[PDB]
């Protein structure tokens, strides 16, 4: 059978390999670079573009930018070369022998969905391809066939109802914030405790830091309360130039914007909001699988204690008469990814494709044909 | 996980335990009642029996 | 004798099983479903439609319809599917070897008793089968040749007059309102309070309210009066999603469309109304022993305190002159199914039988030669 | 540990609510044979009425 | 006669104004909010919350709450608010000098009924009042007594058929899905465009986009194959902030979701097929009147085009031996407002005013033997 790329766009981390693994195999920074030389390094071979870990090593001859920006495509001239590092580079294969899978957002733009059909065919001349949902395919690698993924990435957070393998497309709920601008109002607030970070190489370690100290409080007045009341709730961290800096309530004030996004000037509701929001709009005989089953999804979701935050939010919106209950996954980081290695691989799957000929005679336009 | 699909089981089979008791509790319940009324209507209609008899006796 | 089966096509719920048992073997929805989109489950079979439980619980994919509406079949197609689920998925027998009694409304009609006769006959190859009126057999359940069967449906109510096992054509009363309007009804009163409703699914927990909650008042009046004076004529509900409704003054209100028809504006007379004048109709020899033997038929009687209620109705448009008692079976939903496996269990009936070579001889129109 | 002590409780309860659904189911199967045997005296006990009302009627 | 009020309170727009005139007074958005934070402004006076255009006006320092959702109350709190602005900033009048005639939703909830009599009569003190169902007056406002209003709402369609002026409840249909529904329909759809609207400030723009550029198309397939083939099915829009954008086949999408429901996975039936099943639930009589009086009203119907597609419509379900024409007014979005001020300015209806008299014996139940 042939062996398909499942690439997880990741606003982030790229996250990239070979079907018929339960793991990805590639994992690097979804960053792009160019020189602040008028040409090339002195005195070694030729290359006009850099990523990944080369970008980040070689960071002292480079102007850095990042070709996603909140599960948006925001260049396609820097997704294009997250796609030549990963090919050639990373996995080191001919793309052109192995038909490749690609994550998206619920409501990912048309005109984006065609420029990456586009694009993945006539440069890399891929022998067939295909177009997923990230929720989606969350929900096989959660080992079941009906529910409601909480998908929150690297960048955007969606509330996807799902019944046996179809997203219903009137249920869907949206909500820009998540890890990107998560970090960036990280570093907002640091400013404000008089650890001021002006410079985007200090917004990685602040990105670094949000990853490994953050933490979802259970109760928010009362875990607010305990680091005015006392200096319990600070953990300490050692930059890399020296010098010991101290995390305080931050911790959790970072990710409380997911809950109030009035916090930072933003008119929509929170993500358990949107959830309750999500599932009232679906059939009452279907109600019960998708309450019972709600998934977690994404990076974002990988802070600690987020299953009792989140099962008490969603049992104060919803009735005491659906069953409630959070669904983490194991490595749920990786689930978008896991679940397109299974989707994948399945028997069935095969006749879904996007083949090269239908691509020569619709153009870009046969992903809304082939795709949901 | 093997445990917490098997967990999720074990509660949706026990709701619909719990519902599928209940509709043969409310239907016993009922079974009882009618038993009642039912003793009641017969001892009335034994009663009518019995003063038919009386009146086809007398005549 | 071949074992015969006895499919009572209920308007609501299809009753169904082998003649020589005194109880149906299968009680199902009469439903049928259809897929809503272009594809329809992912990594799993599929296919083109669904009937009864099957349709109930994998219902996020459908559009439900109905073999049977106001006791009249509505669409070929699904009657059909309803038959192919009884046969092979519900008894799983072929019928091919079983005789068939079908059960028919009262003036059913003859272009609907041919058309079910032919659908038998050559695709189900049925070795017989034979069309009895549902009334017919309500009354030879309840021990009797003579008596009047008020059948009141999941959709449609009727008052047969029946001398010697013969229905008088004369004064049959056929009369539009039963259970099937009664759950619309009481779906708009809801609304009315307060409690609005719209969706299908919602539809049918109104409709299993109603078999649970309504109850027929031996006095409207007063009993209307008790619910405008205190609130002891509410029982709660808790819906499957949660939250606790009250359902108030619709229990009674809701059937009292039976008694006074122009609630939901008809030129139509009530079923008490319909009773005494199917008796005046009859010859005046007989009345005493209709109205002596008011027999209570179908699902819509079965509603607690009907009896009280009708023996009140029907000695006040009646003379004290004639006896008056109402008769109500121990289980006198099933009493229409009951007795066509009394019937078709009769060796008599036996020689009744249409058989396929009558078939082949006159086609579909020999129903009307061997059913009257 | 706490989802193979929810399992073993839930185990214990799946198991009382099935036996206490089977028993419901039975008891109340009894109660309606005991129903439809009141019913049959009821008819019995009705039609030996009528043909009393007949014979008082006549004599 | 004492110069009523008629306050037509609809979902999107409030009309209001003074009687013996035949057109609105004030008509201004059904919005209000309150303070984001405990400060917010300096220089100027802060209030506890802001109502219609003084909201508009400066709508930054505001968290909007909706008085009025799909013809329905669903905060007493703020419609109170609209009232205040209503008489005291609006018409800057006493309404204790002034009746009031309030229009309801067909089949409005019975607790709604009431608590807008006892707010109406316990805050604002009005002598007195009148409810009369918004259809009803639309009717009126088109001189007859004799046929079926589609009063389509900036949030609810509804369809009443009335004969000798009488609505006729048992044909009543209420379907939520009108002028609110569709700027979050129209939102969506232009997301997966590529015009992402997220934020609440941007959803009262495509409100207005939708009002000025969506247009009922007559027939659906051949305007949707137009603007496949070719874009001339495109309007430009310039933002109030710079940035043209072009709004595609959106425009008859939009409104498109009112023939098919199962567009946003709705399971009720179309505008046109429940004004077909309206009359046929009527008496077979008038049902000629009916079809040949199609009277259009509300915001929804003010959209081009509309009464040539609702003329084919209707003509395709209903029998070519019933007379069917389609009635639009001139100015139908006032036609609920309109006929208030005819109905309020008869000298009839000054004895069917409810007196405070009336109210202070009964309490706020008076409304339902008046009022029907």
């Amino acid at each position: 059978e042939t062996t398909a790329l499942v690439c997880d766009n990741g606003s982030g981390l790229v996250k990239a390999g070979f079907a018929g693994d339960d793991a990805p195999r590639a994992v690097f920074p979804s960053i792009v670079g160019r020189p602040r030389h008028q040409g090339v390094m002195v005195g070694m071979g030729q290359k006009d573009s850099y990523v990944g870990d080369e970008a980040q090593s070689k960071r002292g001859i480079l102007t850095l930018k990042y070709p996603i920006e909140h599960g948006i495509i925001t260049n396609w001239d820097d997704m294009e070369k997250i796609w030549h590092h990963t090919f050639y580079n990373e996995l080191r294969v001919a793309p052109e022998e192995h038909p490749t899978l690609l994550t998206e957002a619920p409501l990912n733009p048309k005109a984006n969905r065609e420029k990456m059909t586009q694009i993945m065919f006539e440069t890399f001349n891929v022998p067939a391809m295909y177009v997923a949902i990230q929720a989606v395919l969350s929900l096989y690698a959660s080992g079941r066939t009906t529910g409601i993924v909480l998908d929150s990435g690297d960048g955007v957070t969606h509330n996807v109802p799902i019944y046996e393998g179809y997203a219903l497309p009137h249920a869907i709920m949206r909500l820009d914030l998540a890890g990107r601008d998560l970090t960036d109002y990280l570093m907002k607030i640091l400013t404000e405790r008089g650890y001021s970070f002006v410079t985007t190489a200090e917004r990685e370690i602040v990105r670094d830091i949000k990853e490994k100290l953050c933490y979802v409080a259970l109760d928010f007045e009362n875990e607010m309360a305990t680091a005015a009341s006392s200096s319990s709730l600070e953990k300490s961290y050692e930059l890399p130039d020296g010098q010991v800096i101290t995390i305080g309530n931050e911790r959790f004030r970072c990710p409380e914007t997911l809950f109030q996004p009035s916090f930072i000037g933003m008119e929509s509701a929170g993500i358990h909001e949107t959830t309750y929001n999500s599932i009232m709009k679906c059939d009452i005989d279907i109600r019960k699988d998708l309450y019972a089953n709600n998934v977690l999804s994404g990076g974002t979701t990988m802070y600690p204690g987020i299953a009792d935050r989140m099962q008490k939010e969603i049992t104060a919106l919803a009735p005491s008469t659906m069953k409630i209950k959070i669904i983490a996954p194991p490595e749920r980081k990786y689930s978008v990814w896991i679940g397109g290695s299974i989707l994948a691989s399945l028997s069935t799957f095969q006749q879904m494709w996007i083949s090269k000929q239908e691509y020569d005679e619709a153009g870009p336009s046969i992903v809304h044909r082939k795709c949901f | 996980e093997k445990y917490s699909q098997k967990e999720d089981k074990y509660e949706e089979e026990i709701k619909v335990l719990s519902d599928k008791l209940k509709e043969a509790e409310t239907r016993a319940e009922f079974a009882e009642r009618s038993v009642t009324k039912l003793e009641k209507s017969i001892d009335d209609l034994e009663d009518e029996l019995y003063a038919q008899k009386l009146k086809y006796k007398a005549i």
